Formats: C-alpha cells, structure tokens, sequence
C-alpha cells in the first residue's frame, strides 16, 4: 500500500537570505529541523509519579555545509558581516523536492527558518597538503521562528489561533 | 486563465498590481466527478446537446429562463467548483400542419427535409383522399418513414408530418393552391421527448458520471416518472455506459409523505442498482422547493475529490448547502421501513444542518446495495474503457504481444484504484485479478476483431451503523470481567460462532 | 445577543456609553441538560413538533392558555437559565363526517389528502349502500388506508375518516350534493394522543435529557396513567434515545397518602431504571398545585451545571425555587417504608426549604438503584453516539484503519467522561474498558454494513444514608479505649467479616 | 447474541444495547465432553445422544428428571469449558 515514495535525504533544497542580500548559492548539507520544549517537573500530590511540564520552546541550531568554491568570498563576506547590523537576519529557505537528476518536481510550499543569527563561520574545514576530501564551508546559524510558504501544503503552521 | 494574462496588454516594462481576482481549480478528467442535468429551455439553444456550464450566471445567459435554474444553484453551491455540469436541453420534435382547402385537379408537390413527394389530384378526388395519398406516399417513403411520420390531422383533409428526429431540423414546403401549409411545435416538452433525449443523446465516450432530471420528475405525473425512470435504467445499466442515476420523488403535494415516497420506489425498479431515489425536497434560501438531486451529486462530487471515491453522498459532514430545510420531516420509523426498500432520507439535523442520510439503492441484490459499490464497480468499468480506447483499432501479428500489453495495462489500471483505496483488501491479490492474455481468446472472436478479458474486484465497504454494546460493571471487579467477556468475545469471532444464532426484534 | 450591539447603528466615531443589560448567557450542547414536557394547547401551532422555550412569557406568547404553564414557570425558576425546554403539543387527530342525504343516482368524488375517489351510484341504492361503498373505497385505497381510517358513524349513511398521523394535517373535499361534510375534533387531547406522540414525535438526533407530562399525569386516570407511563418507559430504554423520565403522581385528590403513591409505583414498572417517580404535588406561590416534574428537572440541570452530572437531583443545598409548601407532609416512617419501593420524596424541611429527599428509580436490580447510575450512563452512551455520527457512513477500505480508529476515538470519548468524573476509579483502567477492533468484526456483518463496539464502565455511586457510631470514654480514657476498638473494626472490614452476620432491626 | 443487535435495523444511526451473556465455544479436542446416561419419562431423544446447552435447555427438552441435580452441579463447576 505504499502510494508515494517518501522524502530522501537528498531531498531538499537550501538557500539564504542575507540582510537585504538574496544569495544564490545551493548549499549541500543541513543539520536537523526542530521544535524542541525545555521541560519541568512537578506534582499536585495524589501520586508519586512525575510529569513534565513544556515550556521555553527553542529552534536549536541548524549547520549548514556545502563545497567552498569561487565565488564563495562575497557569501563569506556577507555572513562575518550580517550580525554587525541588529537589524539584519540570515532567513533559511528549505524547499523539498523530488529530483532524479538535475530535474526536480518540488511539491509544497518551502520551510521558511526565519530570524536566525550567525553563530559560526568556517570557510575552511582543514588544509591537509595529501587530502583528498572537498573543503567544506561551514555557517552555524540560531532560527528563532519557523514557517511555511509559497506552495499548496503548508509544512509549518502553527497554533495562531 | 485569469490571474496570469493581466499583463499582457502592456507596453512599458514595470511592475504592476492587478488584485489577485477569483480562481478556478481545474477539475480534473476522472471517470464520475461529473453530473449531466436533463432539463427544458424555451430557446433550444443546444437541442439535445450536452453542453457544459460554466455556472449559474453562464446557464442563465445561454438558456435563459428555466425550471432547472434553482437545481444548477444548488449543484455548483455544493459543488464548490470540484466537478463538471453537462445540462441537455430537450428538443421538442417539429411539426407541420397540411391542409388539403379544396380538391382542385393538377400535379402538387409535398417537399420534406429535401425529400419531394408529388401527387396527383384529378376529377372527382376529395380533400379526404388527397390527404390520405400524401400521408400515403410520405409513410411509404424509404427515408421520409425513417425521418419523420404523417398522421390524420384534425380533420381528413389535415395532415400533420412530426420529426421522428428532434436533433435534426425539419424542413418542409409545399407548391400546390390546395395546399396550405403551418409551423406546429408544442411549447412543452413531452415524456416521450425525454426519453428520446435519454435514450439517444449521451455518448459512451462522455466522462462517467451521475444522471439527474429534477425538472422531469418534479413537474411529470406517476406514469410518466416511472417512464423516465426506467428511461434512466435503461441508459445507465446500459453495457455502453455504466452510469449512475439519481431520482427524486414526485412534487410534495403529491408524494406527501414517506409512505408514498416507499410506493414511488417500489414501482421503481434497478435490478443492479444503478439508480438511487431520494425523497425529501430542499427549500432554498428563497422558499423554493427543488428536487434534492442536484444538491446530492454535487455534494457527491465534493467529497469524492476530498476523501476519495469509496466514500457515499451521505454523512454529517459535508452536509448540504444553499438550502435551509427540507420540505417534510422524516420521522424516525418512517425511515426505518423506508431505508431499506431504497429510500435514501434528507435530514434538517440540529448541529449539523441538512444532511443526507442515506446511501442504498433501488437493487434488491445484496452484494450491490451501496451506491458506493455501485460507484466503485462503474468507476472500474469505467476507467478500464478509457484506458482500451487506446489499444482499440491496434493491430494483431502473430506475436500476440498486444494482448500481453492489454493484461499489464489492466494490471497497472487496477493498482491505481487500489492505491486510491476503491478495494476491500490489504494487497492487490487480496483487491482483484486479472485474465486477459491469448490463453482465452478465441481465433474466430480474433477474426472477428474481439477480444474477450475478465476482471475479479473486492468493493469496499461502509459503516451503516454501528452497535453499542456496554456492561455496567460493580466497582472494583472491572478487570475480570473485561478479561472474560473479552476472551469470550475474541473465541466466538475466530470460531466463527459469533454470527450463528437467532436475531433479535 | 445584547450588550453588545449597541454602537453597530452608530455612525460617528465618538466614545459612548451604555447600561448593562441582563447578558443571555449561552446553553452548553451536552448530551443531558434539556427537559421535554408533553403538554397540550387548544391552539395547536407546533403539535407534535417538539419546540424550544426560551421563558414563560414566550410559552404563553405562542401557546397561549394551557394546564402546563405553572410547570414551566417552575421549570425556568428552578433551572435559573441553565438548560433548555422543548415543548411538545400533542395534536389531536382530524376529524371528518360524510352524510349521505339520498341514494340519488350519479358520479360524484371524495378527495382525501389530495387524493381523490370516484363514486357511482345506480338506481336502488341506498344511503348506507354509498356508505359502505366510501367506507370500503377508503380503506382499500393503499395510500388512505395508511393515512385515515373510515368507519360508520352514528347512522347507516354516515361515514367517520378519522387522521391516522395526527402530525401531519389531513385535508378533505367533495364533489356532490348527496354528500355532506363536517370538520370535526375533539377539543380535549386522549391518553391515545399523547401515547402516540410520545412514541412518534422525538428524533434521536435531539439531545437527550428528561422527559416530564406533568399534565398527562394530573389530568388521567389510573389506567391511562399507567399507559403514559408505559410509552415513557419504552421510549427512554429504547435502544435509539436511552433517556429519562421524570413520572408524577395523579392529582392528590385521589393519590392522598404515600400508600397510594406506594401502590402507583408498584404498578408502574421500569426495568433499567429510566423512570423514577417523584410524588408531593408542590403548592406554588399562586396556591396552586403543580406536579414536581418540571422542578425536578429543572433543578436537575442546575445541579449538573454547578456540581457535575454525577450528582443526582436531591440534596439540602439545592431546593426548590417558586413553591412554598408541599400539598402532604410525608412523615419519616412513610419515608422509610416508600424510598425502598422507588418514590422519591419531597419533603419541606424547615432551615432548608423544599428539598427532593430520594434518588432511587423503579428498577429491582441492585445495580440501576440510583437515578445518578441510570444518568451517567445515559450520558455514556449518548456521548458515544454523538461521536460516532461522525464516523457513520465511512469506507472501510482495504487497510481497515478505520476499526482501529473507531475503538481509539471510544478510548478518548470515554476518557473526557473520565476527567469529568462519571466513574469510580482512581484511573481509566479502572473506569473503563473498550473492545472495538477488527477482531471482533464478522466480514458478513460488515458487508451489511455492521459494526460492534464493546465497553465496559463502572459508574460511581452516591451517599444515602450515613451512621454515626459513638462512644462515651471515660475520664481520661481516651485513646487508651480507641486504639482497641479501632484494630478490631480495621481488621473485621480487611478481613470481610464486618458484612457478614444479621442486620439488626 | 451481542452481535446481531443491529441486523434487523433500518435507519442509519449509532445507538446502544447491553451486553449479554456471550457463551465461550468449546473446541472439538478429546476429553472436552461429557456423556450422561439418564432417564426421561418423556422419550424426546430415546437412545439418542443430545448436546445440552445449559439447565433450562435441559429441562425443557425433558422435562422432569432425577438427573435434574446432576446437570445443575456439572454445569456449575464447569462453568462453560465442557459440553454435557
């Protein structure tokens, strides 16, 4: 009964808004997307077991990586300099997507990580004169919301009212 | 479409703003989220000719003024736009008035749709005979006894010439002093027209669909509906069509209550279930009473495109809208005798609104008592004649790789609807079976041009109620006895005990 | 509603001020907060149509005069806004005399209910020949025989049509000389009527709640008490409503004594506990004598608003509001002698006021003694099938998730319950218990369109009587007797002899 | 029982009965039964050995018997996990 395939890990595409700076540029790896509740524990009386009570909702950070190329100094330049200005954010775009090849068929809006700071910037992973590896361009970024959209599905909502 | 082609009667480059104005959902070309309304327009705009409608306001400007126009209200406002209208407008055959005014010898000419007939007329001939020879020679004509038929007019020297084919036009002249000639065509359609449009005007290649005509069955008498119906029967058990239909009752005044509406769907018949009665008439917001059809089959189409094709027209949710009662108050043993002779209620349900309450049919078979298993084997039926238009007209060498190609299409046809969840069956060999290859077919049906295949299918099922049973329990001993009851309970179903026994009344 | 559309109709922009108003403060759609009263009214406007009351002046308003108004007045004094009333009219069936003045021979018709009948009469007949050929047309008419009765009047050539749905109206005409028709109708309702009405008037789809005919009750005779009390009976255990009634006893003139009352209850019989009787008739602030029913009630769901719906409709802290007094003083050893057989009393305590002193039903099981059993149970169930309506009319496709569902969605239902408090348990393992899966479904049953769902529950009980055993210790024996008494009783009640032995006297 | 609470129902709605005694079936294994041999005046099943579902069954198909407290004590102790 498997009617549609579910989402691979290779099945997303990722892009950045810096400032008042659209980057075009694909980034090829992205840590986990989370919602997480810190937590409490209390008690009325009746009972010696504990509950755990939500609170302090926090987005923990997200790691971008992808391959550090040309054309890589300006987006360089663009992160070191964003959390200069207190008005500037960096907005992750995350838009899923099936493609076989270069050819993709995205469905659904695109998941919207928005008011996140830069806590890190490794242009360079490592220099090892006998490796072989791609240098990887790290970006550790902070989302303080989430969203959805531009699409038919709306990924994330949340319980406005 | 509008929304996109706002700029392209610009000029200059820039950007501008055009506020975002209604959109449409292209409703797609599945085999039944389609309604074809027969109905009657005083202007035979499309003389039988299913013509889609776009809404209310786009049936109103091609048909003008018309009985079906509160049906076509409630059909799209139910519809919300997921699913096609086709209205067919009955065509009243033309007739022509012959009137022999005096028996004058010389030769005359009758002309009919370019077909001349010429008579005779000689010493002492009457109008009586003149008549009587026209009606002769038109009757005796290999084309114009096909085409049309003369009959005795008011008097014997009146001839009256009826299209025997509403679609085509009839022409007809006369070159003769005696001669007279007038233009007959009844102001309202016949049942006889309807059934002709029935019976003659739908196409096999025109998507399934359900097949209503309020206008008919609210302003015709009790012979005339069961005409109509059987009519309808006809069409949709059809080997060509395999449709569903769709009655309402006659006008409350006459069908007052649901005894009679139980009577009304009992001269009924639908031997596979094809047809569906319904009974209580909707008022609209302006106390207008109209047949629930309309508002059924678009209701119908809503929730196939929302919860999928194996779901009934019936449920508190999707409950019906542009309407604000019904037009007689169904008690609750009146549909318990009547739900299940066939009779599928409407109900004005508090906290839920009007709600259709009912989803059996007019079949006395078991197996097919759903109108949603009715709907799952047209749907079946259906999208396999869709998917063999293609592979009809192919040819056969003798590999006899086409009828291999035929068996993995129906294959693949069939696991579509099993992942739409048509099916009753965890898996495809649980859901249905297919047989199709050379292994049955026969060189002289090959010969012939016809091939034969067989298909085995599970249809689903619904939920028509459901059977409380609860055990008011001491405190304390709660445990115990679920555990019992429970074993009991689990022993009987898998003994297969659980079923065997008398019923209670 | 008020208090705030006051500055819709304002069109400046200014800052106003108005007085508050009393706010119409929202009844909550739960199952068990609505009271039915089966009365009647000469003007019959909404007869057998259950309608809801929002206060005394819109009951007299739309019924006008009624022996029920002093009921409903306590009802909304008691309930003090909480719940809702529905009144129900009881129709009194039409009426129609047919005189057959002459045999004169000729063709004339008798339309009933829009149906008409042709009647031939041929020299030599006679009045009560005509008579009987209505008589026998009418009740062999397959639609009329169902609607209407015909029988013979006071005369050979007299026919009577009597309405066989009072609910619906029954019209008549003639067509002929020789035939003369009357409209008659009793003025005053019969025991037939309002048993008719109560097994034929409520739907299953209204919320359910208690069912009163205080005028019923004051009004008849023993026997047709008794058969009002029997069709309360069979409509609240009725497998569709499981509701409960609230009976009264007849008018004091002839029930003086609580023996009387004893004897009443004796007869009247109700085997699940749905019909609890209540007896001191209430003497309001007019001096006038009302059946406790309607206060009952309404200070039944004032008591589910405030306390929850565990508690039953009795106490010291809830009494009765627009009375003064009972019309008997039931004396303590009536009381003890009439609590045990189901009647429940009213008592007017001084420093209290009028307070119901009994919560006991007519039920002989042990298990349904108390009218909070037989109320949380209702609720239960009607709960659970406000639920499922949901879920009636789904597909139960191949994955048959929807099974499962079924029994988690009970699981949740009967968990809300839980939190609301309506069983005895510290937790839902020991509240309840739920048996709804795809084991204990049968593929025949399920193709019929059956589904059996399993609970168990344990309802939470009350306090009826309360001992106080005393000691007297001596000087400075305290402690130094109690903790020797104390371990003996702990010990008798762990070990399961306190129970056992003789009652004493 | 319990099962067939809705089969002769018309409407389509959801409504409630109480649960009833739902008898456990006895699976067709060796040393499941017993066979008692008795005496009935009147010959309902002479020499014909008859399944008996519980006491009332019993007495009604026999009527008077001396076998009466037999049938009670053994399906009292059996408490539905044989057949008589």
């Amino acid at each position: 009964a498997v009617s549609k395939r579910p989402f691979s890990i290779n099945s997303f595409a990722v892009n950045l808004n810096i400032g008042n700076f659209v980057d075009a540029r694909y980034w090829s790896k992205c840590s986990k997307i989370e919602k997480t509740y810190n937590t409490g524990e209390y008690s009325d009386g009746q009972s010696n077991i504990i509950y755990t009570l939500p609170g302090a909702i926090k987005y923990p950070e997200v790691v971008l990586s992808k391959a550090f190329s040309p054309g890589d100094e300006e987006l360089i330049n663009r992160l070191i300099a964003v959390n200069s200005d207190p008005i500037a954010w960096v907005t992750v775009f995350i838009q899923p997507m099936y493609r076989d090849g270069y050819y993709n068929v995205p469905q659904g809006g695109k998941i919207i990580l928005e008011f996140c700071t830069v806590a890190r910037a490794t242009p360079i992973n490592e220099i090892d004169t006998i490796g072989s590896n791609a240098a990887m361009f790290e970006c550790a970024l902070n989302p303080s919301r989430i969203r959805s959209d531009g699409g038919n599905i709306n990924w994330w909502s949340e319980p406005a009212a | 479409m509008t929304n996109f082609l706002n700029g392209v009667n610009i000029g200059t480059p820039g950007a501008y703003a055009f506020y975002q104005t209604t959109q449409s959902r292209p409703i797609n070309v599945e085999p039944f989220r389609t309604c074809y309304m027969v109905g009657f327009a005083s202007n035979g705009v499309n003389k039988n000719v299913p013509t889609r409608i776009s809404n209310l306001t786009d049936f109103t400007n091609v048909y003008g003024t018309s009985a079906s126009t509160n049906s076509v209200d409630l059909f799209f406002k139910n519809s919300q736009g997921f699913g096609n209208l086709y209205f067919v407008n009955v065509a009243i055959p033309t007739r022509y008035q012959i009137v022999v005014t005096a028996a004058t010898a010389g030769s005359y000419s009758v002309t009919v749709n370019g077909v001349t007939k010429a008579i005779t007329v000689v010493g002492g001939a009457t109008t009586t005979t003149i008549a009587a020879d026209v009606i002769s020679a038109i009757n005796n004509d290999t084309v114009l006894n096909k085409e049309v038929l003369a009959t005795v007019g008011g008097t014997s020297s009146t001839v009256v010439i009826t299209s025997k084919k509403p679609t085509n036009t009839t022409t007809a002249a006369v070159t003769g002093v005696i001669f007279t000639l007038t233009t007959t065509t009844g102001t309202s359609p016949s049942v006889a027209d309807y059934v002709y449009t029935i019976n003659n005007t739908f196409d096999p290649a025109l998507e399934a669909g359900f097949v209503i005509a309020p206008e008919a069955f609210s302003t015709f008498t009790k012979s005339d509906r069961l005409s109509i119906q059987v009519a309808l029967e006809n069409l949709c058990s059809a080997y060509r069509y395999q449709w569903a239909a769709l009655i309402d009752s006659g006008a409350m005044s006459e069908i007052s209550n649901t005894d009679r509406a139980i009577a009304e769907a009992a001269t009924y018949n639908s031997v596979q279930g094809h047809c569906s009665y319904y009974y209580p008439y909707l008022i609209n917001l302006d106390d207008q009473q109209v047949p629930p059809s309309a508002a059924v089959a678009g209701m119908a189409l809503y929730r196939f495109v929302i919860d999928g094709f194996a779901e009934p027209p019936a449920g508190v949710n999707f409950p019906l809208k542009g309407v604000k009662n019904v037009a007689y108050k169904v008690t609750w043993e009146e549909q318990n005798v009547a739900n299940p002779e066939g009779v599928n209620c409407i109900l004005n349900k508090e906290n839920y609104g009007i709600v259709v309450w009912g989803a059996r049919t007019l079949s006395a078979d078991p197996n097919i008592v759903f109108i949603s298993t009715r709907i799952i084997l047209n749907i079946v039926i259906n999208t396999l004649n869709r998917g063999y238009d293609f592979d009809i007209f192919n040819s056969v060498g003798g590999t006899a790789t086409v009828l291999d190609n035929i068996q993995r299409k129906t294959n693949t046809l069939l696991t579509t609807l099993y992942q739409a969840g048509l099916f009753y069956g965890q898996t495809t060999s649980e859901a249905f079976s297919v047989l199709g290859d050379a292994s049955v077919q026969v060189p002289s049906l090959l010969q012939q041009g016809l091939v034969n295949m067989f298909i085995w299918v599970v249809p689903s099922t619904i939920i028509e109620r459901l059977i409380i049973n609860i055990k008011q329990t001491a405190i304390g001993d709660l445990e115990a006895t679920v555990a019992l009851d429970t074993a009991a309970l689990q022993s009987s179903v898998e003994e297969g005990t659980a079923t065997e026994g008398t019923a209670p009344v």
